C-alpha cells in the first residue's frame, strides 16, 4: 500500500488533491463523464409553475429567498425559473409562438436536448438539491484556484521554528474608479464618476 | 516456448532476452524520435545500414 | 483641504521624527564600532613600533 | 497615504449624518398600523 | 564582491566533503544566510581562508546551481514590485543585500525595501541579466 | 564553441543515487512491477548511504 | 572615548605619522637598545609590555 | 545541593546508591555508569559522525522503524563494576 | 591590513596553550 514518511491521513494531500484524476498513461483513455445541467432545468416543470404562481401572486410572503429555502434551490435559480416561465406563459397566452417555434440559439437547443434526455433517463427532480449559501470547501475549481495570484507563487517556502515569525505583509485593496448613478429620468441619466484616491472629498 | 499471448492482439509474442522479465511491457509506450540511413565503405563499394533513436517511458 | 492638510502635516512630522531618530541610532552604532576598532589598532601599532 | 479615505471624507460623512452611553437603543421599527409593531433594539435583556 | 564571485566556485564542488574559499566579511554573511537556509552543513573561519563543510542528500549535493547576478563590474538593484516579478514561482534562494543586512528575497519582499541582488541558489533557470 | 570547458557546471552531473529500496518502491508505486517478496525485508532494513561514508576518506602525508 | 598619548599628538596621530615623537615611548626604546634584546630584563619587560597593553596573542 | 534533575537521577538509582554518591563525592567512570543505571547505553563517539552521515534513512523508514534503527550503535560494555560487592553495605 | 583582527586557528591554539593528542581508531575485535 505504498509508503509515507509522515502520518497525515486526510483528503487534503497532493496525492488526494484531485482524487481519481489520471496521473499516468491512463490520461489518454477516452473516459465519459457525467453531463452538467442547470438546476432550473433539472427541477420538474410543475414545480417551476408552482414557484412562478407563488412569486407572481405574493412576492413578499413568497420571497425569492423563501421559495429557494422551501424548495432547496438558489435565489438565482428561482429568478431564472420565474423569468423563463413568465416568458413561456406570455408567448402561449398571446399566441405568439409555441414551445417549439421560438427561435433560440444552438447552445439553448442543445441544452433543451440535454434536459429532455436527462428526464427520459432519470426523470425530473421533484425537489431542489442545491444549497442556499454555498460553503467554504477545499475543492479544485480550475487552474486559477491553485495559486496565490497576489503573491505570484504556488509554494510557500518557510523555515522551521518553535517561536513566532515575522508577519507577512498584507495586500492593500486596489482603489479603482467606479460610476454611481445619482439622478435618472426618462430623458437623462447622471452618474457620479468617483476616484477613490482623491483626498479632498466634498 | 518463451512466448506470451496478448489478448488485444490475439496472438503470441516472443520474450526477448536482455529485457527484465519483471517489467510489464503492457504499461510502457514508445515514440520514434528519428531514423537515419547511415553509410559505410567496403572493398566492393558502399554499405547502407540504419540508425534509430526511440524514447520509452 | 485644511482638514486634510492637518492630517498630512501630522503624518509628515511623525515620519520625519522616526527617520531622524533611527538614522541617528545607526550612525551612533557605526561610530562606536569603528572607534573601538581604531582604539585597539593604535595600541597594537604602537607596540609593534616599540 | 492612498490606503485610507481621509479626514475630508470623514467630515463629509459626519455632515451627511451617516457616521455622526453603551447601547444605541431602538435601531429599527416596523409599524403595521392595525396589527402592531416590530422593534429592533441594541440593549441588554438581563442586566438591562 | 570579487570574493563572493570566487566563493561561488568553492560552493559548486561535487564529490567533496568540504572545500575552501577566500575569506571576507561579505562571504561570512552569505554563509550565515546559507546555513540558516540549511544549504550547507557548516563552515569554519581560518585566517585568509574559510572551510565550507558541504551538505549532500541521496548522493547529489544540496546546492545544485548558483547564478551570479551582481558582479563587481555591474550592480543590480530592484524595487519590491520588480523583485516579486523576478522571483515569481520559484523555490530558489535569491540573496539580497539591503540597508537591513544580507537577507533572502522573501524577507526583502515582506519588508518592501530596495535591495541589491547578489546570487541565486537552486533557482533553476530563472535570470534576467 | 567548446565542449567540456564548463567547470562547476555541466561537466559534472548532480544526480541522486537511488538504491534498491528507492527504485523498487518507485516501480511498485507506479505499478510497473508487481511487489516482490523481498521488498518488505529490504524496506525494513534499508541500505546504508555509502557515498557519504566514502566522502570521509582523507589523504594523509607519509 | 578618552584616548591619546604624548600630549599633543594622540595615538590616532602616531598611527598616521611615522615621524611623530613620544618621549615616554623613546625612554623604553632607548633602554631596550642600551641593554640588548637578549638581556633577561629586556625580555621580561617586553613580555610584560605586550601582556599589559593587551596585544599578546595577535595573529 | 544537586540541581537540574540531579536529585531525581540519584534517587532513581537502586537503594541508596545515589545518596551515597551525592554525599561522598564518589567518582564512577566507564561501565560503572551503565551498571549503576545512570546511563542507559554504551556507544562509542565514532557513531556520531556516522549518525550525521547516515540519518537520511530515518525519513525512508517509519518513526518506530527509525527508533529501532538508532539501536544499531549500542555496544556491549565490560562487565567490570567497581561497587558490585558494596551495594548491600551502602 | 596586518593590524586587523580575524579569528584564526593559531589564535585558538595560543589561547588553549595559555589556559592536541591524536587518537587511533578502535578495532572492535569482539
Amino acid at each position: 500500500v505504498d509508503f509515507s514518511q509522515n502520518r497525515f491521513p486526510v483528503l487534503n494531500t497532493a496525492e488526494n488533491f484531485r482524487y481519481w484524476k489520471d496521473r499516468g498513461l491512463d490520461r489518454l483513455l477516452p473516459r465519459v463523464f457525467p453531463l452538467k445541467l442547470p438546476a432550473h432545468r433539472r427541477v420538474d416543470p410543475l414545480l417551476r409553475e408552482y414557484i412562478f404562481f407563488l412569486h407572481s401572486m405574493d412576492p413578499a410572503r413568497f420571497s425569492i429567498r423563501k421559495l429557494g429555502e422551501r424548495y432547496g434551490l438558489k435565489e438565482r435559480t428561482v429568478e431564472l425559473i420565474c423569468r423563463e416561465f413568465s416568458v413561456a406563459e406570455f408567448l402561449r397566452r398571446t399566441e405568439l409562438a409555441t414551445p417549439y417555434t421560438r427561435r433560440v440559439s444552438r447552445e439553448k437547443a442543445v441544452l433543451r436536448m440535454k434536459e429532455a434526455l436527462f428526464s427520459l433517463k432519470l426523470g425530473y427532480d421533484q425537489l431542489g438539491d442545491e444549497d442556499l449559501d454555498e460553503q467554504e470547501e477545499h475543492e479544485f475549481r480550475g487552474f486559477r484556484s491553485t495559486q496565490d495570484w497576489i503573491q505570484r507563487q504556488n509554494i510557500e517556502v518557510e523555515m522551521m521554528s518553535a517561536f513566532p515569525l515575522p508577519a507577512k505583509r498584507n495586500p492593500l485593496p486596489k482603489r479603482v474608479d467606479v460610476d454611481v448613478t445619482v439622478h435618472n429620468t426618462s430623458k437623462l441619466k447622471v452618474m457620479n464618476w468617483i476616484d477613490p484616491n482623491d483626498k479632498v472629498v466634498f | 516456448a518463451q512466448t506470451v499471448y496478448d489478448a488485444e492482439k490475439g496472438m503470441f509474442v516472443r520474450e526477448r532476452e536482455g529485457v527484465d522479465p519483471l517489467i510489464k511491457l503492457h504499461e510502457l509506450r514508445q515514440t520514434l524520435l528519428s531514423v537515419s540511413r547511415m553509410m559505410s565503405m567496403n572493398k566492393q563499394g558502399r554499405v547502407y545500414y540504419f540508425r534509430a533513436i526511440v524514447a520509452v517511458g | 483641504l485644511a482638514e486634510v492638510t492637518e492630517e498630512e502635516r501630522q503624518k509628515q512630522l511623525q515620519l520625519y521624527l522616526q527617520e531622524k531618530r533611527e538614522r541617528r541610532l545607526r550612525r551612533e552604532e557605526q561610530l562606536q564600532r569603528i572607534y573601538d576598532d581604531k582604539k585597539r589598532r593604535a595600541v597594537l601599532k604602537d607596540r609593534m613600533r616599540i | 497615504d492612498t490606503a485610507t479615505a481621509g479626514e475630508a471624507a470623514r467630515a463629509l460623512e459626519r455632515e451627511l449624518g451617516l457616521s455622526r452611553p453603551q447601547y444605541g437603543g431602538l435601531l429599527q421599527q416596523i409599524e403595521l398600523p392595525g396589527f402592531g409593531e416590530i422593534n429592533v433594539v441594541h440593549g441588554d435583556l438581563l442586566s438591562g | 564582491m570579487q570574493r563572493a564571485c570566487e566563493m561561488v566556485v568553492s560552493l559548486l564542488r561535487v564529490d567533496a566533503l568540504s572545500q575552501r574559499c577566500p575569506f571576507h566579511v561579505l562571504n561570512v554573511q552569505i554563509l550565515d544566510l546559507l546555513q540558516r537556509e540549511g544549504l550547507i552543513r557548516g563552515f569554519k573561519v581560518d585566517g585568509t581562508k574559510i572551510d565550507i563543510l558541504l551538505k549532500h542528500y541521496k548522493g547529489a549535493p544540496v546546492i545544485r546551481n548558483i547564478r551570479v547576478v551582481s558582479k563587481p563590474s555591474r550592480d543590480i538593484w530592484l524595487t519590491p514590485h520588480e523583485l516579486k516579478f523576478r522571483t515569481r514561482f520559484n523555490t530558489g534562494l535569491w540573496i539580497m543585500q539591503t540597508s537591513c543586512g544580507v537577507i533572502s528575497h522573501r524577507d526583502c519582499l515582506r519588508m518592501g525595501i530596495g535591495g541589491k541582488m547578489l546570487m541565486a541558489i537552486n533557482n533553476g533557470y530563472q535570470h534576467f541579466c | 564553441g567548446k565542449g567540456a570547458v564548463h567547470y562547476t557546471g555541466t561537466n559534472f552531473r548532480r544526480v541522486q543515487r537511488l538504491d534498491i529500496v528507492d527504485r523498487m518502491r518507485a516501480l511498485v508505486a507506479q505499478g510497473l512491477v508487481d511487489a516482490p517478496l523481498w521488498l518488505s525485508a529490504a524496506e525494513r532494513a534499508p541500505p546504508m548511504e555509502l557515498s557519504n561514508l566514502k566522502l570521509m576518506d582523507r589523504k594523509v602525508h607519509n | 572615548d578618552k584616548v591619546g598619548g604624548n600630549g599633543t599628538e594622540d595615538l590616532f596621530d602616531q598611527m598616521a605619522c611615522a615621524r611623530a615623537g613620544w618621549p615616554a615611548r623613546t625612554l623604553l626604546m632607548a633602554m631596550y637598545m642600551a641593554l640588548g634584546a637578549k638581556h633577561p630584563a629586556v625580555q621580561r619587560s617586553r613580555a610584560e609590555l605586550e601582556v599589559l597593553l593587551g596585544t599578546d596573542g595577535f595573529v | 545541593i544537586p540541581d537540574s534533575g540531579m536529585s531525581f537521577v540519584l534517587a532513581n538509582l537502586r537503594g541508596s546508591l545515589g545518596v551515597f554518591l551525592a554525599l561522598t563525592g564518589h567518582t564512577l567512570s566507564g561501565p560503572d555508569l551503565i551498571w549503576s543505571g545512570l546511563c542507559k547505553h554504551w556507544i562509542s563517539p565514532e557513531a556520531l559522525p556516522f549518525l550525521e552521515l547516515t540519518a537520511e534513512k530515518q525519513l525512508e523508514v517509519s518513526e518506530r522503524e527509525a527508533a529501532v534503527l538508532l539501536e544499531e550503535h549500542f555496544l556491549d560494555a565490560p562487565d567490570a563494576y567497581s561497587l558490585d560487592d558494596w551495594e548491600e553495605v551502602i | 591590513k596586518h593590524l586587523d583582527h580575524v579569528p584564526t586557528e593559531r589564535a585558538r591554539q595560543l589561547a588553549e596553550q595559555r589556559s592536541r593528542v591524536k587518537l587511533e581508531k578502535e578495532k572492535f575485535l569482539r
